[PDB]
């Protein structure tokens, strides 16, 4: 009944460079097994008995450790690397796994292109009304979506959801949705989508006007 | 090749019991190997619920075996999964895999089937459509479904380059889901693009055309 910690939890790495996880045990624990689970496709088997690569595995991945810590390297991380990696064990057991570790891919920045649109006259028969913003093709995960409604800053009735990375390209999208009421709506005239992100030091606006 | 798919019901109400099955193909569970089940999310966290060997039985479940059962239709060549008492806690993605002998390690997975303990009511989604900005990028809005999952495709599955569903998110037990897709300015809008929208819990099926409004 010993807990798994894998840190980190995520990660990036470019093509070439050493990449090192970790996985701690509560307490000691007699050799450990790592599994590789590429996005869309079962889990297999990496190593076994701490250091033991499965055949079929390439030679760049390296198991170590010792007690309660535990150690997965590749010696140059190649694209096809990026995925998640658990850990598990079974010594002083019931067997248990780690939450396992995310290695995503580095790549070149890029901006996102970034779409609005208005509620659709079905919705606002409803009435509701929710303007959603798509950022979409982005490297940084990390961007900073802002409403405003009139110049004011909504903050509350947004709901943002980003995708994995892109298995064509590295790159990631995302969209923001204000929700509000039909009346709410009406009641206002310019709806602003901005969008901040490494790629550019002034924000990206994208606007429409009722 | 041997496959195994999981099976069993999408939404199930709290303290009720919780019933799902292991189907395997290219292989008999009698003839060796101990077909598990496990369960993972939403954190990520795992947990391995136990197994049923070969031999029948000889089963075991982790220290949590009160509320636990695993089964088998060797003549249906399946396994079953019977967790009684099922609250909210319950609720994750099971998984029924086979243990390879000797190497200690699972070599075979099903798909995973996720399952929702609330008492929340099936709602069927609405469908919007978003017509569309800077070269033409289009999308779809569903919203105020319970539960998860719906199924949303671009011209029956044929559209599938610059397309981008994004992951549902719950506001208040009801889930809202969206996606775009990006065609070039003589694409759209004198070729049709329509999105298709399925939510089996509420057998709800609409296709909605992105017209230029």
């Amino acid at each position: 009944d010993i807990q798994m910690t894998q840190s980190p939890a995520i990660m990036s790495a470019s093509p070439g460079e050493k990449v090192t996880m970790t996985c701690s045990a509560s307490s000691s624990v007699s050799y450990m097994y790592w599994y590789q689970q590429k996005p869309g496709s079962s889990p297999r088997l990496l190593i076994y008995d701490s250091t033991n690569l499965a055949s079929g595995v390439p030679v760049r991945f390296s198991g170590s450790g010792s007690g309660t810590s535990y150690s997965l390297t590749i010696s140059r991380m190649e694209a096809e690397d990026a995925a998640t990696y658990y850990c598990q064990q079974w010594s002083t057991y019931p067997l248990t796994f780690g939450a396992g570790t995310k290695l995503e891919l580095k790549r070149a920045d890029a901006a996102p292109t970034v779409s609005i649109f208005p509620p659709s006259s079905e919705q606002l028969t409803s009435g509701g009304a929710s303007v959603v913003c798509f950022l979409n093709n982005f490297y940084p995960k990390d961007i900073n979506v802002k409403w405003k409604i009139d110049g004011s800053e909504r903050q509350n009735g947004v709901l943002n959801s980003w995708t994995d990375q892109d298995s064509k390209d590295s790159t990631y999208s995302m969209s923001s949705t204000l929700t509000l009421t039909k009346d709410e709506y009406e009641r206002h005239n310019s709806y602003t989508c901005e969008a901040t992100h490494k790629t550019s030091t002034s924000p990206i606006v994208k606007s429409f006007n009722r | 090749e041997v496959q195994l798919q999981e099976s069993g019901p999408g939404l199930v109400k709290p303290y009720q019991s919780l019933s799902l099955s292991c189907t395997v193909t290219g292989y008999s569970i009698t003839s060796d190997y101990a077909w598990n089940w496990i369960r993972q999310f939403p954190g990520n966290k795992l947990e391995w619920m136990g197994y049923i060997t070969y031999s029948g039985t000889t089963d075991y479940n982790p220290s949590l075996k009160s509320r636990i059962s695993i089964t088998r239709d060797t003549s249906k060549n399946q396994f079953f999964l019977q967790l009684n008492s099922v609250t909210t806690e319950d609720t994750a993605t099971y998984y029924c895999a086979r243990y390879y002998y000797g190497y200690w390690y699972f070599d075979v997975w099903g798909q995973g089937t996720t399952l929702t303990v609330s008492s929340a009511k099936t709602t069927a989604p609405s469908v919007y459509p978003l017509a569309p900005v800077s070269s033409v990028t289009l999308g779809c809005l569903v919203k105020g479904y319970f539960p998860e999952p719906v199924t949303l495709t671009w011209n029956s599955g044929s559209l599938s380059s610059g397309v981008h569903t994004f992951p549902a998110v719950l506001q208040s037990d009801l889930y809202t889901l969206s996606s775009s897709v990006t065609v070039t300015s003589s694409t759209w809008p004198s070729q049709s693009i329509t999105c298709n929208v399925a939510h089996p819990a509420s057998s709800t099926k609409v296709d909605k055309k992105i017209e230029p409004r």
